[PDB]
RNA sequence: GGAAUACUGCCAGCUGGGACUGAGGACUGCGACGUAAGUCAAGGAUGCUGGCAUAAUGGUUAUAUGCCGCCCGUCUUGAAA
RNA sequence: AAAUAUGUAAGAAGUCCUUGUUACUUAAUUGAACGUGGACAUUUGAAUGAAGAGCUUUUAGUGGGCCAUUUUUGGUAAGCAGAACUGGCGAUGCGGGAUGAACCGAACGUAGAGUUAAGGUGCCGGAAUACACGCUCAUCAGACACCACAAAAGGUGUUAG
RNA sequence: GCCCUGAAAAUGGAUGGCGCUCAAGCGUGUUACCUAUACUCUACCGUCAGGGUUGAUAUGAUGCCCUGACGAGUAGGCAGG
RNA sequence: GGUUGCGGCCAUAUCUACCAGAAAGCACCGUUUCCCGUCCGAUCAACUGUAGUUAAGCUGGUAAGAGCCUGACCGAGUAGUGUAGUGGGUGACCAUACGCGAAACUCAGGUGCUGCAAUCU
């Protein structure tokens, strides 16, 4: 819960001289350590499948790095949560330059929107949105348009000491 | 006002297993019970002499008589800050040898035995328990067996 | 702070010292801690710690006792040995030779020990003569006979004595003490 | 020591690789050995803890 | 005035100062309350075993 | 026998800060407390 | 395809600045560097220079200034009340 | 039919072989008890710790309690009355909660240097008028556990779904 | 979600106060910084423990010396003064 | 393998219905002098093993059979619960962290095992 980054969790359960080889599953889970992400590998496997860590094993943890770090894409986020008042899904898109950038607003817009923390969300799913204009949401369309540009009115340079001998302007 | 009686509070303690009341078998009369037996109590409500208080109840103490229809059992009770020794005359439908008493008699003939095949090829042995340790390393497979990935699910109302 | 696990600053429970200030007693403690010290020898620091308790438990030895401890198999010749008082005892006939090294004789004990042909030592006396302990029988008195201890622990069914001034029928046998008188005990 | 640290070291090492090379997993040994530290002052503490 | 009625607060402070030990674990224990015919014969089994222990050593 | 021997180790506060808002949670939940497994290594080596 | 860099970790790698302390009082110990005689940062500070005399400095005391400080004794679960 | 709590065991006072005693007991030298003599001590029978273990006498004060989390009874309720386990206050200063018996942190010889806790860092006041993404405009905004209250119900305010 | 209505009490007054509106407000993230009688290292006082030492050799053997740990306190117990 | 006597565990053994059973056993079954008991030789007692029969008992089979038993990542890691926070929420209550973990449900399989002694195509 802070800088994510994003990782491969695979486990399984223990094997049993009954079903040796038991099946092998995989989540991705965005954290910010490695605690954090087998914790949360283990949270969600339970909601899913019989299994506590006391009858499993985690056989592998791999942070996933961003294929292409620098390309700006817009995301699809899917997302589950708790309310004061009941639970929720939820579709958001967000502009960014990786996943891991992409999650991190994600999580301080449902904190700043709908006063969730993060104990109350869950990460459905998580897309590049490949073909513009099959992204839905205005917010975003906004920047996709051609040759955009857009000046910053009104800018506030901070003062380095307390007094200044010239009334300032805002003129970029 | 109040109420202490002897039997007290025991409507669910005493009470007949379910679909188990009636005549107790034959077994509970063939067991044998020596000075120095490790017995649990358990009253059979059923049969009303020789019946432990329920204080008694799930306690195992040692045996130090034997009688023509009972046992006395040593029983160490906490009262205070200290155990009291108690001793009590329960009949033989009470009472059960303490199956831990046995794996552990077992455990010292296998123990015995495992260190006469070990002197008679002289070698070192090894004889007391140790816990549940860590785990070594595997090497898991993926043949037949590429990670299936999961994700969480949307919720949803079944009503 | 610290989660403490047992009393801070407790002191060990035991003597150190005599609490006597007889300046011989502490010559016999001067000798017996250079002797406890300076020798390995677990006699000495036996007689060492024995020298500092108090009278209760230091009761008197008697000459019968020594008489019967000196019929151990292989005792015959040993030099016994009491820190405390050596006491008299008109009722053995028969006493033997040995050598007795006490803190005091009384003066019938001395005669017994002296006319049968054999010798009160002190215990610097005994200690130049063994300095390792060495052939000793250490003695000691039965402490639990004194009359204090009848009293202790009194209760019901104990078997103790009250601590009771003036005894008989009438004093403390009725009520409690016979079936027909209330209880008993 | 400083061999047998090193080449044990070493060999976890390559064993995670060949796992990785077979298409397999390698899973470490868990973990014979830990420290810990006190981190609660002593007041009001529950008697089993 | 009413007071308080009863409570067991404070209790087991008090009993664990000192408290608990255990049992006064004995070899030999008390024959208290060991059946009578059977105690009354294990006296003369007793007795015999001695004698004859005596009686090897002549 | 060895480990007993050494007495418990007296560490200081961590030079440094213990790098939470607040100890008495989880290390999974912000911080102190429980398994932190290796990362066991930077704050010891900040109290030592 | 061949690199670099970040991140995390290791070095019994090399170095700069600042602060508090200097208990002990012949020698005994473990070592280090030397081919060697010797040397040393190795079981607790030394060396060089200077300053002060109706004084540097220290104790006390009064007062100011910063922060802090309710009336004791009692009974009481609870008293500045 | 849980979870938490709860009894006993994990050996030298043990194991095995031989064969002694009795008036008990058996159809019966058969058992039952207690023993002689012989064999087995590296891990001798899980873990962790042990700041030493065991024991005796004697005597002070007390015998109004109260509080918090959790379980819980009576009551519309109560800063009400009454129980359960633990931890506290009472008997206790210190740092934080402006204040405050009981919350948070942390328990206390006299001091120096460093580091932190809980809590804070516009100014009062030691410490970024720090960095980052949003959201909010109240002719009654809001501002931090215990804690110094607010609800049903409504809004074409604005946000995201 | 925030905000608005629903929202009435008596001396004048309290997010602690000032005051604050892309906050000095609300949700979230990241660093740095301030600070307890706590933690770490050192000196000194005491308490407890363990150890050495009058072997012939000036002045305390209930002494001298070495070492480790520890210190809250009403009612109350003991000790040394 | 059958069957009988005495059993252990006490439904995988009980319940309902329909079949089938060689041999021996078991049974029903014939009798009323005797010992013995009845309102009643039905039961209980005795007598024959002789006159009869597998009808029943009894044993086993059948059954999308009632029950009982067992298994299962069937439901469900759900309900509940030990521990944690100056977590959310006006509250009711809820989420997260380290653990423990049901019942009903569903589906699959099963329907006595066995000790001693005797006897049998």
């Amino acid at each position: 819960m802070a800088h994510f980054k994003e990782y491969q969790v695979i486990g399984r359960r223990l094997p049993t001289e009954s079903v040796p080889e038991p099946k092998l599953f995989r989540m991705r889970i965005f954290a910010s350590n490695e605690v954090i992400a087998k914790s949360r590998y283990w949270y969600f496997l339970q909601k899913l499948h019989k299994v506590k860590k006391a009858s499993g094993e985690i056989v592998s943890i791999n942070q996933i790095n961003e294929a292409h770090p620098t390309k700006v894409k817009n995301f699809g986020v899917w997302v589950r949560y708790d309310s004061r008042s009941g639970t929720h899904n939820m579709y958001k898109e967000i502009r960014d330059v990786s996943r891991v950038a992409a999650v991190e607003t994600l999580y301080q817009d449902m904190a700043a929107r709908h006063r969730a923390r993060f104990r109350s969300i869950h990460i459905l799913k998580v897309a590049e949105i490949e073909k513009t204009a099959d992204v839905k949401r205005q917010y975003v369309k906004q920047f996709l348009t051609k040759d955009l540009k857009f000046p910053l009115p009104h800018r506030v340079q901070k003062s380095t000491k307390t007094f200044s001998y010239k009334r300032p302007s805002t003129f970029y | 006002g109040k109420s202490h009686g002897y039997r007290s509070r025991t409507r669910y303690m005493f009470q007949r297993d379910f679909r188990k009341h009636g005549a107790v078998h034959l077994s509970t009369y063939l067991k044998v019970y020596k000075v120095g037996d490790i017995v649990d109590i358990k009253a059979n409500g059923s049969i009303q002499k020789g019946m432990p208080h329920k204080f008694y109840q799930g306690k195992t103490g040692v045996v130090y008589n034997v009688t023509k229809s009972s046992v006395g059992v040593i029983i160490n009770k906490m009262v205070g800050n200290r155990y009291l020794e108690k001793r009590l005359n329960l009949r033989v439908e009470h009472i059960k040898h303490s199956k831990c008493r046995q794996e552990f008699l077992e455990r010292v003939k296998a123990n015995a035995a495992k260190r006469a095949e070990a002197k008679a090829q002289g070698v070192a042995v090894q004889l007391k328990r140790q816990p549940a340790q860590p785990r070594e390393s595997r090497i898991v497979s993926t043949e037949g067996n590429v990670p299936q990935t999961l994700a969480p699910v949307p919720y949803e109302t079944f009503i | 702070g610290i989660d403490h696990t047992s009393k801070q600053h407790k002191r060990s429970g035991h003597r150190t010292a005599p609490k006597s200030d007889n300046v011989y007693l502490k010559l016999l403690v001067k000798l017996y801690t250079f002797l406890a010290r300076r020798t390995d020898a677990p006699f000495n620091k036996v007689v060492l710690k024995a020298l500092f308790l108090s009278k209760i438990n230091r009761p008197p030895v008697s000459v019968s006792r020594i008489a019967r401890a000196l019929k151990q198999e292989g005792a015959a010749n040993k030099t016994v040995v009491v820190v405390g008082t050596v006491t008299d005892d008109a009722r053995i006939f028969e006493f033997p030779k040995t050598t007795v090294a006490a803190l005091r004789f009384t003066a019938g004990a001395r005669a017994k020990i002296v006319k049968a042909g054999g010798e009160c030592i002190t215990l610097d006396q005994l200690a130049v003569r063994a300095p390792k302990g060495q052939n000793t029988l250490i003695l000691r008195g039965p402490r639990n006979s004194r009359e204090a201890v009848r009293h202790f622990g009194m209760g019901p069914h104990k078997g103790k004595a009250p601590r009771i001034l003036s005894t008989g029928r009438k004093f403390e046998r009725a009520r409690g003490r016979r079936r027909s008188k209330g209880f008993k005990v | 020591y400083q061999k047998e640290y090193e080449t044990a070291e070493r060999n976890i090492i390559q064993a995670k690789r060949d796992a990785k090379a077979a298409g397999s997993y390698y899973v470490e040994a868990q973990h014979k050995l830990v420290f810990v530290v006190r981190i609660k002052g002593i007041n009001k503490i529950p008697p089993k803890p | 005035a009413k007071s308080k009625n009863h409570t067991a607060h404070n209790q087991t402070r008090k009993a664990h100062r000192n408290g608990i030990k255990k049992p006064k674990t004995y070899k030999y224990p008390s024959l208290k309350g060991v059946d009578p015919k059977f105690r009354r014969n294990h006296k003369h089994a007793l007795h015999g075993t001695a004698k004859a222990l005596a009686a090897a050593k002549k | 026998q060895a480990n007993n021997f050494l007495w418990p180790f007296k560490l200081s506060n961590p030079s440094g800060g213990w790098g939470v808002p607040r100890k008495f949670k989880h290390f999974i939940q912000g911080g102190s407390f429980g398994n932190r497994e290796e990362f066991i290594n930077k704050l010891v080596k900040s109290m030592n």
